[PDB]
RNA sequence: GGGAUGACCCCAGGCGGUAGGGGAGCGUUCCCGAUGCCGAUGAAGGCCGACCCGCGAGGGCGGCUGGAGGUAAGGGAAGUG
RNA sequence: UGGAGCCUGGGAGUGAGGGCGCGAGCGAUAACGUCCGCGUCCGAGCGCGGGAACAACCGAGACCGCCAGCUAAGGCCCCC
RNA sequence: UGGGGCUAGGAGUGAAAAGCUAACCGAGCCCGGAGAUAGCUGGUUCUCCCCGAAAUGACUUUAGGGUCAGCCUCAGGCGC
RNA sequence: GGGAAGCAGCGCCAGAGAGGGUGAAAGCCCCGUAGGCGAAAGGUGGGGGGAUAGGUGAGGGUACCCGAGUACCCCGUGGUUCGUGGAGCCAUGGGGGAAUCUGGGCGGACCACCGCCUAAGGCUAAGUACUCCGGGUGACCGAUAGCGCACCAGUACCGUGAGGGAAAGGUGAAAAGAACCCCGGGAGGGGAGUGAAAUAGAGCCUGAAACCGUGGGCUUACAAGCAGUCACGGCCCCAAGGGGUUGUGGCGUGCCUAUUGAAGCAUGAGCCGGCGACUCACGGUCGUGGGCGAGCUUAAGCCGUUGAGGCGGAGGCGUAGGGAAACCGAGUCCGAACAGGGCGCGUCCGCGGCCGUGGACCCGAAACCGGGCGA
RNA sequence: AACCUGGGGAACUGAAACAUCUCAGUACCCAGAGGAGAGGAAAGAGAAAUCGACUCCCUGAGUAGCGGCGAGCGAAAGGG
RNA sequence: AGAUGGUAAGGGCCCACGGUGGAUGCCUCGGCACCCGAGCCGAUGAAGGACGUGGCUACCUGCGAUAAGCCAGGGGGAGCC
């Protein structure tokens, strides 16, 4: 009775005025070593399709 | 349910090389001694109906009544001092004889004990007005106290 | 507001026990044997009808043919005949001529094997 | 008016969906068929497989609160003066939650959209654009908290 | 398509079907309608029918049995087949 | 101009396939064997006609009714 | 061999079979936790109308279970 | 009419037309209902009155007292949202071990500031919980239902014991419960008689189905079958039409489940009746019938009603978005950047579909743990 | 009969395995109280130039936080 | 050389009347839920029992060797054991 609002994923994903589900790209925390700058530099946040519409639906209550 | 039943838990048979079906303890729901699966529990059938549409069917009620021709309201209770015989006659004076119904609405006590007995009468004090009693009737009569009252129920 | 199964069961279960009166045996007695019977009865009935109009065509063409035979020529012959002698009538159904007034069958012959020869 | 035909308009179809018999929803009431579709199935939302989740995706929204709590700060609640269009004369915080704005979400920040207005208005801070706006006739009541 | 929208007349197409999706109905118990209406000149239930109305689930009509209950039009709940 | 198509959303089931024809691998140019690829029919059309009988070979996509008429595969000595 | 006593459930007893411990002991019986759990097997109830699948791919302590995609359906919009 | 309370003629009460009873269906026949009364005795009882016990000031000086194996520190643990964590606070098994207001604890390691509170003695109504017990109500059940038990039930009966645990209600208004005769050892019957009714005659209202009989019509001893259907033909019963039966001819692989595929020699079912499986609560999300709209809406409670409704804005959603954050704001974030680039234009109730948490469509294990009972 | 406080205190299960974690201070055992019991007049809350014993309801809020940061668990102040 | 009629040990279908059995409907000294009220007893021997008690008495009920009952106060008015 009552919904909880699923910690995990609040702790990682932002979501959006429209509705969309916003994080951090994945594949770098010790990737590094030698890769090239523009791989590294190229982590800033990204939709997901589809399986957002799950995400949306553990953060019931806060929105 | 199945829990609340008297019985015991025991499992009844074996399960395995007897020959019957295989079977729980004698509460379960296949059992006409059993519990009851999908049954009632006490439970509250009330909900908050929006102020606002309690006020307009209250006031869409006694237009209709109005428009009807229905409404009457009055002043004048000469058929007073709680006595069935008087209000009769007062009523047949303003035209009541009993062959539609009435809803009596009125702040004077007396009055009100005064019909109640006869069957074509409901009789009401002001503040619980209300549509089903208001519907339910066929003719619909006001003190001019309950008038007042009823207007203050809107704006 | 409990509601029993009350009287609905018998009634359903006689309906159909009346529509089985006279087969052998439990399909008249037992309210599902004779449930059981009469779904076949059904489907019997239906493929039945369709075969009524096909046992019927067997037996007009049997005793024409007989009939026609009795003058000389056959089946195949006589209605070839009657389509070219432009006499869209016979129906099949319709030679019994062939029993009653033969004296007209007769006559259709000729112009049949006038076309034909 | 009669107790025949209070009858609910047009479209109160308490007609749930009920499966036992031979017509609509069979056998398998109206959904299954095979085997877990039978008194549970573990979520989807966040489940399954056993497989990964789509918890393979990090946390960098970081900074997420250590023991005794989170800090109690002075929060800010914005209102566009198109919206104080309406009303007339001085416009004070705690007269904007008794109407449509604001409510106890504290601090007042003016701010933003909307042609102004000639009238005082007591805040708590303005947007730069808001505070500009405001020279054909105005306020900067500021400050506050004294 | 008529279009005096008449839900009635005219024309032309579609209508095999498991898992499923969607649409209409029929029946069972209980509540308002009820201080009412039916009822011993016969309620409910039971037994018969080749009759009447419904595509159908069903509903009428008639005859025998039964002996005190039953409950419209229009709506509302569910231990509902 | 089609029970075509595209866009957004509510509800599913399915995730065990099978035979036939054609194109390959495995196998022994064996298997109602087994693996993929292109198509079909059964599945769900074990409703109907032909095939002696018989899910998938040939004919054909069954709203109901008729003691009317034309055909299809296959047939016209008797059973028929 | 009669009568009177003592030792019990991971415990007793055992000239040792995992034997015996109230007619089934590799851990007694009763009640409760309890409606344990059961990706497994079985069963699921009135009528008519329209549409109508799948047995594939990816990942899966996965392989007769799932999650997304694909194929069925209804509502709104778009209009060759 | 067996019986009036039905129907009809003419009346009356009502602060009483809740309900139950009377041979059927009654405001005025009975018991009641509205309304109003009543305790010698025992319980209860600041709700209303009285009486005690007990308690109420200010300065100025001394600095005598303010709860000890305690505070406090260390080691081992518990409580809290806190699982070693930056780990405080509150409790404490072990070791050390103070001070009496210039005393001591707390404000999340610790130090300094600024504040809060006085540990190591105790009591204290009311608001809250429950229902063996009594009363009132019911869109609760009506004898396989409802408690396990409507009935002499925790009974019979089962077990050494703890413990398990049923079945089984109904003549009639009134017993008027069939004197007497007849056959029979009786039990039963047949006359007679009571009754409106006796296939209401006593495990007696209604009395359905399986199952077992008797009587009557059609029908069968050279046939062969999922038991039927279509067509003729004969016989038998009210009339140019129907109903019953079946001689011959045509055609025809049970129901359910499970399956790539079942008449299948694959699962289930002797037959009949009755019981038997997608629910409810609270969140959520679409859809939909309404209300009001830049706004919409109340919760607990308080006042009425005794099947009346009002009040109550604490709160909640919505009116602005970006960013880990400081923050800025129609923008904002990465960036040195008047480069680029990412995100950025309703609510309440009813109804219906699906999801989460709870057995959550229904029946089923082998087992696991606790407390008892058995040599 | 329940209801209450103290001293002791499981496992099935959930985590789609399991060991920390969960079920749960639940089930159960024991002692004590009474028509109730517990609590109770600050060595308190926590940031307000603040409140002012204790208990109980509605909010706060599935918030702050805790967590093999998994499954999951879940306050207090403040306002009515 | 020929022919369709004709028997029922028994069997099948239909119709009528009974037997068994206890479904259905109607009925209710009983149950279920909620709300109110009320809330401890015991060494002055409880809760719970055993045995006993009637002119005649199996069981239930009530009582306790004073045993279906003994004393007094209050309530009621024609029938009781």
């Amino acid at each position: 009775p009552k919904m909880k609002t699923h910690k995990g994923a609040k702790k990682r994903v932002k979501i959006t005025a429209s509705g969309k589900v916003v994080a951090m790209k994945t594949g770098k925390r010790h990737l590094n070593w030698q890769k090239s700058g523009k791989e590294i530099r190229q982590k800033g946040r990204k939709f997901v399709l589809a399986k957002p519409e799950a995400e949306r639906i553990k953060l019931l209550l806060p929105y | 349910t199945r829990g609340e039943v008297a019985y015991s838990g025991r499992k009844i048979w074996p399960q395995k090389h007897t020959g019957r079906a295989r079977h729980g303890d004698i509460g379960a729901p296949i059992f006409v001694g059993g519990g009851v699966v999908f049954g009632p529990k006490p439970r509250d059938y009330s909900y908050t109906l929006p102020k606002k549409v309690r006020k307009k069917g209250l006031a869409m009620a006694v237009a209709d009544r109005a428009r009807e021709g229905k409404l009457l309201l009055v002043e004048a209770f000469a058929g007073v001092n709680g006595k069935t015989k008087e209000f009769l006659a007062w009523a047949k004076e303003a035209g009541l004889d009993g062959s539609e119904s009435v809803l009596l609405v009125t702040g004077n006590e007396l009055v009100r004990r005064a019909a109640r007995n006869l069957p074509w009468v409901v009789t009401l004090a002001p503040e619980g007005l209300n549509v089903y009693d208001i519907v339910r009737t066929e003719r619909l009569v006001m003190d001019l106290d309950a008038w007042e009252v009823f207007q203050n129920r809107i704006g | 507001p409990r509601a029993k199964t009350g009287v609905v069961r018998r009634r359903k279960h006689k309906k159909i026990l009346k529509l089985a009166k006279g087969y052998w045996g439990l399909r008249s007695k037992s309210a599902r044997k004779a449930r059981e019977t009469l779904f076949a009865a059904g489907n019997y009935a239906y493929a039945h009808r369709k075969r009524r109009k096909r046992d019927f065509r067997r037996l007009w063409i049997v005793r024409i043919n007989a009939a026609c035979r009795q003058h000389g020529l056959n089946y195949s012959t006589f209605i070839h005949g009657l389509k070219k002698a432009g006499i869209e009538v016979d129906r099949k159904n319709l030679a019994d001529l062939a029993v009653r007034e033969p004296q007209v069958f007769a006559e259709l012959v000729e112009r049949a094997k006038a076309a034909q020869g | 008016d009669l107790r025949p035909n209070p009858g609910a308009n047009k479209r109160r179809k308490r007609v749930g969906r009920g499966p036992g018999s031979g017509h609509g929803k069979t056998a398998t009431r109206g959904h299954k068929g095979q085997k877990s579709r039978s008194g549970g199935l573990k979520d989807p939302r966040r489940f399954e497989g056993g497989r990964s989740t789509t918890l393979m995706r990090l946390p960098k929204r970081g900074m997420q609160g250590q023991v005794p709590g989170e800090i109690k700060r002075p929060r800010y609640q914005g209102v566009n003066l198109k919206d104080l269009a309406r009303f007339e004369g001085e416009v004070t915080p705690e007269l904007l939650v008794r109407a449509g704005l604001l409510k106890k979400g504290y601090r007042l920040k003016i701010l933003g959209e909307g042609e102004a207005k000639p009238l005082k208005v007591v805040a708590h801070a303005f947007s730069k654009s808001a505070l500009e706006k405001l020279k054909a006739a105005g306020g900067e009541p500021v400050l506050l908290e004294a």
